[PDB]
Order: structure tokens, then C-alpha cells, then sequence
């Protein structure tokens, strides 16, 4: 059957992830709890969910584009481990010159479950330089 | 979350608005016509695992049936489920804009909240959701969201 | 998925283009001039819709030499396969100084992304893992 | 048996790129030298390695959790293609109150083997609203 | 409205590769017909087939687009006149590029970059095949830092 | 300049309760080639690390940082007490992946299993006894 992001409640404060179209990019993640964060200031705001991500992916906490473009808001830190059963928190930064405002229940940041190459390391004494970074046209 | 979700009158009241029967409705989740009865009389306990399963039965993005249940849990009622119809319509609009338009992606905050803001002001304006032309609509959505 | 498509929306875009078969992403063009003051962001229109092949998303990506060198970056950059409106690049000009774009100007990168579309499945509490947990061996 | 993440050290200063798990999202990246970033400042901290990545990813070079949500370190950039043989450079941020000290050996960021395509690019007279935005429920 | 000069862009950099029309018809699969009537004039170009084309002479598809733009904005190409001093200098650029980290992390435009090279050593009466890559690289660096 | 990878990889290997033999099998190098590596006949390096490490159990970055022990003291105090070092990193393991304080506050989990060892050591507390919520107090206390 299809593929699961598994998640548990950690309180009665999270919300479910939510996604409203079948290829939306991320699943939606709202804070548990309020929050001020002061212009120029950071918070770790948390979901109270923790997740189970599936395999080959890890799970990027990114940027919602309204919060960008209306009120200078990022996210920091993002990366979650396929092993991470801790509680989700997103690492709000207010760029704004004004204080933002979390409010329980608020959409926050999306979930991508960003597919990678778990590789190998192998240490060489040189790498050569490329084909396609070498030599002129032909 | 302690408030009761109401998910069974969610189901019923959303399969009888797509002209679904118990049997049809069974047919797509694969929950047996016995289960779907048990899910709508309130004596089976639902979840998201099952509204995951009735979202994609009924043809409604399964976070919907959430947003109806937050309106009880809210309000003790739910406004959009007494008048499915016109949400249904305004969502095919709010939707088709987020996708579709640049001045909406860039600054829309949630699909749900804003199909509801813009119902309000066509009630208010005495304005048929069912005539309104898309383009109308649109100016109607950036209107909401300037606000912010 | 082989082919991004792209449309554009007004003469003033460019087509997006890649140097090499294997740069991460394509080039993005400003279609119109902006001021970035110091502390300050933009939403940068390139008057182009795309059409990302299937299986992922449109990262918006900084470019290195403005980052290095002005401060830039890239807010927002999440496009879904589905979006069909104007793609555009949310600046942030961090710099002590103001940054100017002009039409025509490289302002980011976008990187075809795969990702999963994963299901959703509420379970009652998750098992610290296998390897989130025992000793050596 | 390959791919693999080759690298190779460009000074006596570098030290191998290190994974703590099987399945941990990103390899280590350690600065090579000393910097001392001021307050709303930024830095190129080079690992003195090179990389050659597995083919169908670029590498990206991500924030650590820690550095992020504990002293407001940000990575900019971050985008290094399959075909770059040069020093591993990571763009920092701090946007702290408090200047931010970088030690040779210290742990900056983490790199991500992020799966891609590389399509090509076809121009359209006007692509079509997808069917998914709109149509009605059902 | 301004024309592309597509089909002179082609031929131009067609002949200075050394292939002939039924070599790129092999490489592309446009018949050595449809070539001609692109060349010969009045069949058009859009830039689907200018990708085609960039594969088969070997040159990236940007490079056609940024010399076709020189005679839309300019009335002429220096690239497409001095084609030869033009794949030299780029050599060393995307060389530079793809393998130091200070011009990775500072470059704006490869194709900007060449150009200002070439006009920086034309007006040094410097050429380009009789000086190398380290020279290069020095004033490179040069003109990227600020 | 040394190492001392050789040694490692002997006493890991002895620590495990592994034979040369089951080494070999798990490793894909033969007995003579394990034999040359623990007795410094043949020289070891990353790549040689990546695959000990699959084949002890141990994460291949923990033999990097007890070699960089060697280097700046002339022995391992962790290879000396390797015992110790497994249950507590199985704590810090554990924190790290479990717990939100940890995984959003964690510098190196190496360096923070030296730092709780030196704790437990000064405080006259085993290692083997301590209670994991008790560990999990501690850590956070050297994380803030």
C-alpha cells in the first residue's frame, strides 16, 4: 500500500499534518503553543507531534511562502533524521521589523520528504577536474 | 482533544451530498457496509486514519472533514456542513486561484479559512456563489487577504 | 521526469538556462527593477509559469556568489508540481548596503527536487528506533 | 561498490567528513581555520576538502539544529553541483547579538545528498491550469 | 519583433566546429534539408530546436541565446565575430568555475566574465592563445573582487 | 603522525568477542590482511574505517575520535574504558534521537558522552547504574 509518514500526538495541544492536494510539496505543521517573537529574534516553536519518516527521505521543515513574502518570517535549522521520534519543533526567525505572533493551531512551516542518497565515504589523494569542467567547445 | 469531533454526522451528511450509497461509499474505502453504518450512528470510534480513507471515498481532501469537525468543537455547529454546496463551489474557485495565481500563492495563509471569508462577504453582498465570475472572484480574494 | 516546461507571461522574461548537463539547477531572471534596501525583502517576479516534471517539487535555491558577496538569500522557494502562476523569488537583502536588481539579472536557482508524496497514519506513540536505541553490535 | 561521496584533503587542515548513523540525513563538515564572525555578519568557512558527489544529486550544505535554534547561525548558499572540484566552502550567517567563533575542527553544517532530476527545458506558448486546481469535489 | 539571426548564429558556429550539414544531421535529426532551410532563411527557430542545436555542435544551448541578444541590442556579435578567442577564454572561465573555490563562490555570469576578459586583454594587446590558465585565473580573481 | 588504527581495531575487535575469522567473514578481508592491519604491516585509513566499522558494530567516526586521542595524549582514555564509553553513548544514542531538548541543542555526541563519563567520574556514579531520566537531566545540564 502507499507509502506512511507515521506520526503519534505528543499532547492535546498538536494538530494532525494536513495536506490540501495529493502533490502539494510538504504536509502543513502548526504550533502547540503561543509565541511572540520580537523583531530580529528567533523561537523554537514546537508541533507536539513526533514522526516516523519513511525510507530514503528525510524530512525538510521549510518555509511557508505567505509568511516570507507578508512578514520577513524563515526557518532555520530543518533538518530532520529518518531516527528523530523527539517532538517536531521549527525554528521560527522573525526578519520583520515588526514582533510576529504564534497562536496555537497556527500553520507555521511544511514537511518535505526530501528524497537522498545515504552514501559511502571514500577518501582518494585527488579528485580530477571534470569533463564538463575542462577542455573548449566539442 | 476532549471536545467529541462529530465525525459520524460528517460521513453521513457528506456521502448523501454526493448522491453515494451506504453500498458505493463501502465499494471505495473497503470499510464494509456494517462498519459504515457503525461510523455514521456514532458507535465506532474515528480517527484521521478513516477520514484519510472517507476523504479520498467521497472525493473531499480528507483536512476539510478536520475543518468541519474544528466548526462543532468552535461553534456547536458547523456552517459550512449545513451549506456544503456553496463551500464546494467557493473552494473550486480559492483553489483554482492558489494554484493559478501568483498574487494568491505568494500570500494566502489557508485555503479553508479564506473559502469561508469569502462565502461571509457574498452573503453580506447578496451575491449568488453559484453566478460569480472567477475573475470577480479573484479581485474579491486579493480584497480579503490585503487586510494582512 | 525529463522535460521542464515553462511559458512565459510578458516579454520581459527570459528563458531560464543551465551552462552545464549536470548544474543542480536553472537560472532564474529578474523581469523588472528593484530596491532592495538594507534589512528589507522583495518578491522578484520572473513572468514565467512551469510545469516541474513528476515526482518533485521547484526549489527556489540561493545563488553562492551573491550570498557570499551581498548578503542575499532566498525566502519562501517551495513550488508545487501543481502551481501554475508566476514564479517568483522572495529576496532578502541582509547587507549593510542596498541591493539593485534589473530586469534581466540572475537572482537564484531553481532545483528539481524529488520527494515523496507520502500518506498520513495517526498512531497511538512510535517506538524509538532500532538504531535509536542499544549499545554497539 | 559504486555510488559513493568521494573527498579528498586539500591541506593537512581538513578532517574527513563523519556520519554518526547509518541513516543520518547529512556527513559532517568541519572548518579547516579560525574566523570569528561579528554580529549580523557573514563568512566563507572553508573545509579545505573537495567532494566528488554521487551521480542523479547535488550536495547540499545544510544547518546544524544546535548552532541554529541555541546562536541564530544560518547557512546561505549551500548549493554545490556534481561537477565542483574546488574547497567545500559553507556561507554562515550569524544573525545573533553575540559574534559567533569558528575553530579549526569545529562542526559548521551538514551535507545532504539531495536526489534531483536534471531535465531539460521546453518552451510552451502557455502551459494549461491543472485539472487538481478546481473542478469541484467528487 | 527584433529578429533572432538564428540560422546565421548556426552556420557561423556549424562551419567554425568543422561539421558539415549532414554530420549536425546525424548529431540532431533535423534532415539536411530542414538545416538548410533553417541556415538559408525564412524556416524559424524557437528555442526548443536551439537546444537541439547546442547539443549537436557542442556548444551550451545560453551561449546561442546571449549572441543572438548581442544583435538585438547591439546590431552585432564580438563573440560571434572573434568565435575562437571566445571557446579559449571560456575554457579557462568554466575551468576556473568548476575548480577554485574564490570564482564558485564569487562568479555572476560565466559568459559576462569571458567577455570582460577578452576586452580587458584586447585592450592589453594581449591574445589569448599565447598566454595560460594561471594568467587567467590571476585577473579573474581580479575583476570578481570588490 | 601515527594513528594507532592497528591497535584499535585489535582491541575493539577483542572488546566485541570477535574472531579474526568472523571479522573476515563480516568485513569481506581475509584473516592475513585483518592480522597486518592490527600488527601495522599495512596501512589503514578512512576507507579501511568505513568497513571496520560496519564490521565491529561501531560507527566509523568513534575510531576516528579515539585515534585523535592517541595523537593529543599518547593513549585513549575511551579505548581504555570502552566499557563505560558504549553504555553511556547507547544513553546519548538514544537522547539524541528521542528527545527534542537533545536533538535541538547537541553539539557532538561524542564529546558529550567524554563530558557525562567525567561527570559520572567526579560525582562517584557507575555508569552501569544510573537511571537513563537521571542521564537525560545530566546531559541537559551540559548542553545549557
Amino acid at each position: 500500500q502507499g507509502m506512511q509518514l507515521r506520526f503519534a500526538r505528543l499532547s492535546e495541544h498538536a494538530t494532525a499534518p494536513t495536506r490540501g492536494s495529493a502533490r502539494a510539496a510538504g504536509y502543513d505543521l502548526y504550533s502547540a503553543y503561543d509565541y511572540t517573537i520580537p523583531p530580529m529574534e528567533k523561537a523554537v516553536v514546537k508541533t507536539d507531534i513526533q514522526i516516523a519518516l519513511p525510507s530514503g527521505c528525510y524530512g525538510r521543515v521549510a518555509p511557508r511562502s505567505g509568511l516570507a513574502a507578508k512578514h520577513f518570517i524563515d526557518v532555520g535549522a530543518g533538518v530532520i533524521d529518518e531516527d528523530y521520534r523527539g517532538n517536531v519543533g521549527v525554528v521560527l526567525f522573525n526578519f520583520g521589523k515588526e514582533k510576529f505572533e504564534v497562536k496555537k493551531g497556527d500553520r507555521i512551516a511544511q514537511l518535505i520528504c526530501e528524497r537522498i542518497f545515504y552514501p559511502e565515504i571514500e577518501e582518494v589523494q585527488a579528485l580530477d577536474d571534470t569533463e564538463r569542467g575542462s577542455g573548449g567547445f566539442g | 482533544a476532549e471536545l467529541p469531533t462529530h465525525y459520524g454526522t460528517i460521513i453521513k451528511t457528506l456521502r448523501k451530498y454526493m448522491k453515494l450509497t451506504q453500498s458505493k461509499l463501502s465499494e471505495r474505502t473497503g470499510f464494509s457496509q456494517n462498519t459504515i453504518s457503525n461510523h455514521e450512528n456514532g458507535n465506532r470510534n474515528i480517527g484521521v486514519n478513516e477520514i484519510e480513507i472517507y476523504g479520498k471515498g467521497l472525493g473531499i481532501p480528507s483536512y476539510i472533514l478536520h475543518r468541519i469537525s474544528d466548526e462543532f468543537k468552535e461553534k456547536g455547529y458547523s456552517p459550512t456542513l449545513n451549506d456544503f454546496g456553496k463551500f464546494d463551489k467557493m473552494y473550486s474557485y480559492v483553489n483554482k486561484a492558489y494554484y493559478n495565481d501568483g498574487d494568491i500563492y505568494y500570500s494566502s495563509y489557508d485555503l479553508y479559512d479564506e473559502t469561508i471569508k469569502l462565502l461571509e462577504l457574498l452573503k453580506e453582498s447578496k451575491i449568488n456563489v453559484n453566478d460569480i465570475d472567477y475573475d470577480y472572484v479573484l479581485k474579491l480574494y486579493k480584497q480579503i487577504l490585503s487586510t494582512d
